[PDB]
């Protein structure tokens, strides 16, 4: 249970922690300006604004730079979440996290220039194709395990997993967008942030909540990687919420008793139940049945073979994405929420 | 189905997240 694998992985947490720390005390500022990339396309949106693709003009690498509008971060109380937001980016270093390149702001904007994952979204794919086999989603399920498993050992909760969030690159494995609500805790926690289809039991009933809501919604995303739908749907989030408490599932008939056992536990409503929150931590998941064939050392260097690589005809091509509506970029000349944004 | 029941939903789109 316990051999030199398990002491192989602590020695490298011990090592990421450190390095780590020194960025999250002494985090990166101001390291680009706009008018240094050229804006090609928009590739996402959400509440505060946009990513786009960009060209850095003098290095002529292709990235994604995410845009907030300051005034409507701090409209809608969400300071502290976009703080985090950089703070933890830049911080972290992963092979499955987005890497943030540069940020940067002025007057009116927050600006996160990461690098650019061509392969669109895994929500994309998985709504087209339908399904993934149990083979396909265990390559992606084995990778947010592992990213798991440095994160939450660096006492961050991620918060919200979703197929919107993760990415393929160019030879087909994730990387993790959207840290929006990633937090930095030891101890518990109680903001109701999250997606409905994905929060956990104990953040719908205001219960204070830890790293373990992560893994109940690495339960419902290997479930709709699995059977093309989530567990718990529903037209409107307080009937998606009221499944969720009851703590059913049903199982599709395809999926295999393995997936069934693996999928019964991760969606264990019971907090002292949950694969993930009991004494031998993420190595009831690592050495669970489903994943008897994943040779996690292989994931973590990227040696195996993906079971799918999304087509690029080259950099800078934005097929895999969808389009959206283009706004103008406007800065204006007066300074918004200096005070409020002077960290970033 | 289930499937056919999701497909109908509201909520085969980009989800977006609470606060
Ligand atoms: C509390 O709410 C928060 C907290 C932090 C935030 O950054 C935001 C945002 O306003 C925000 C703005 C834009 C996006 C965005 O465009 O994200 C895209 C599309 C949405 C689905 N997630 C995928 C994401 N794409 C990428 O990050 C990406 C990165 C590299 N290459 C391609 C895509 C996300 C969040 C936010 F609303
Ligand atoms: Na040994």
């Amino acid at each position: 249970k316990k051999g030199s694998e398990q002491e192989s992985v602590k020695e490298f947490l011990a090592k990421a922690k450190e390095d780590f720390l020194k960025k999250w005390e002494n985090p990166a500022q101001n390291t680009a300006h706009l008018d240094q990339f050229e804006r090609i396309k928009t590739l996402g949106t959400g509440s505060f604004g946009r990513v786009m693709l960009v060209k850095h003009m003098e290095t002529g690498n292709h990235y994604a730079m995410k845009i907030l509008d300051k005034q409507k971060v701090v409209k809608l109380k969400q300071i502290e979440h976009t703080l985090n937001e950089k703070r933890i980016l830049q911080a972290v270093n992963f092979p499955f996290l987005v890497k943030l390149e540069f940020s940067f702001k002025d007057n009116s904007n927050l600006y996160m220039v990461m690098e650019y994952v061509p392969g669109g979204e895994m929500f994309s794919h998985l709504r087209r194709i339908g399904r993934f086999s149990e083979p396909h989603a265990r390559f992606y399920a084995a990778q947010i395990v592992l990213t798991f498993e440095y994160l939450h050992s660096l006492d961050l909760i991620y918060r919200d997993l979703k197929p919107e969030n993760l990415l393929i690159d160019q030879q087909g494995y994730i990387q993790v967008t959207d840290f929006g609500f990633a937090k930095r805790v030891k101890g518990r926690t109680w903001t109701l942030c999250g997606t409905p289809e994905y929060l956990a039991p104990e953040i719908i009933l205001s219960k204070g909540y830890n790293k373990a809501v992560d893994w109940w919604a690495l339960g419902v995303l290997i479930y709709e990687m699995a059977a093309g739908y989530p567990p718990f749907f529903a037209d409107q989030p307080i009937q998606i919420y009221e499944k969720i408490v009851s703590g059913k599932v049903r199982f599709p008939s395809h999926f295999s008793s393995d997936l069934k056992d693996l999928l019964r536990n991760l969606l264990q409503v019971d907090l002292t139940k949950r694969f993930g929150n009991l004494k031998n931590g993420v190595n009831d998941i690592k050495n669970h049945k489903w994943f008897a064939t994943t040779d996690w050392i292989a994931i973590y260097q990227r040696k195996v073979e993906a079971p799918f690589i999304p087509k690029f005809k080259g950099p800078g091509d934005t097929s895999n994405f969808d389009d959206y509506e283009e706004e103008e970029i406007r800065v204006s000349i007066n300074e918004k929420c200096g005070k409020e944004f002077s960290e970033f | 189905t289930t499937y056919a029941d999701f497909i109908a939903s509201g909520r085969t789109g980009r989800r977006n997240a609470i606060h």
